[PDB]
């Protein structure tokens, strides 16, 4: 086509979208992990997600407002997730990256998985 | 804005 | 912070919702622009503009499945202003310039405003 | 990645 761009656009929406979640506005759905609650938008989740993509395509669980994840998922770690998903940031530290790498290879974020294997590379 |  | 930024991660997520968009996948609402109707994500529309933004903050206004825009509002500027939220890429042509310009004015989406304006200026 |  012949259209024009606005270089910003995308990270203006991501930066109103993380916005709207800090002020909990029309958040549909509450992420468990373990005793902690975290809301967000299914579309956000969806958009970063290989596993949230395929949990709201389906015809039962697309309608649930509450999504319980495995145990073994760290809260810490899925928090850091999360603001990454709604910022472009990650939070990786010495002290979270086995935990942000494990939440990232269950959630399907396969970029996050990326950089979190090429920094444990660099410290070996 | 840019031509993309 | 001490966070690593993903370049590519705000273009990434503007990709996934437009085809979340293109495939009917969670649009909460649709948009009656006379007798021509556009589903959408509340939060998509929020995000890029003033209008949408301060209509769905609204108590009452938040849940409405429907929203018809004021009858002077041409489709096809508003299907390319759609466009633009869910992409960055702005159809601007000779012949939907003013149409374009005053979608955006209403919409209050004040960058397309501005290129427009600059669009036009050139051509006098 | 960068290092915003
Ligand atoms: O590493 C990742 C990040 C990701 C996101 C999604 N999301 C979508 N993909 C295609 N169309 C749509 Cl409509 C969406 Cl929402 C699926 C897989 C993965 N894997
Ligand atoms: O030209 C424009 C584009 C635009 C978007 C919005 N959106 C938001 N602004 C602040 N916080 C939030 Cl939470 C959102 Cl969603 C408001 C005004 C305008 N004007
Ligand atoms: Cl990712
Ligand atoms: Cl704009």
């Amino acid at each position: 086509d012949s259209c024009i761009q606005f270089t910003r656009h995308a990270s203006d929406v991501l930066l109103n979208l993380n916005r709207l979640r800090s002020r909990d506005i029309l958040t549909d759905v509450v992420i468990v992990v373990s005793r902690e609650q975290f809301r967000a938008h299914k579309t956000v989740l969806m958009a970063c997600s290989g596993l949230f993509y395929s949990i709201f395509t389906d015809q039962l669980k697309c309608n649930l407002s509450v999504i319980n994840l495995d145990p073994e998922i760290n809260p810490e770690g899925f928090c850091i997730l999360l603001d990454f998903m709604y910022t472009s940031r990650l939070n990786l530290r010495e002290g979270n990256i086995m935990a942000v790498m494990a939440t990232a290879m269950y959630l399907q974020m396969e970029h996050v998985v990326d950089t979190c294997r090429k920094f444990i590379k660099a410290s070996e | 804005w840019v031509i993309p």
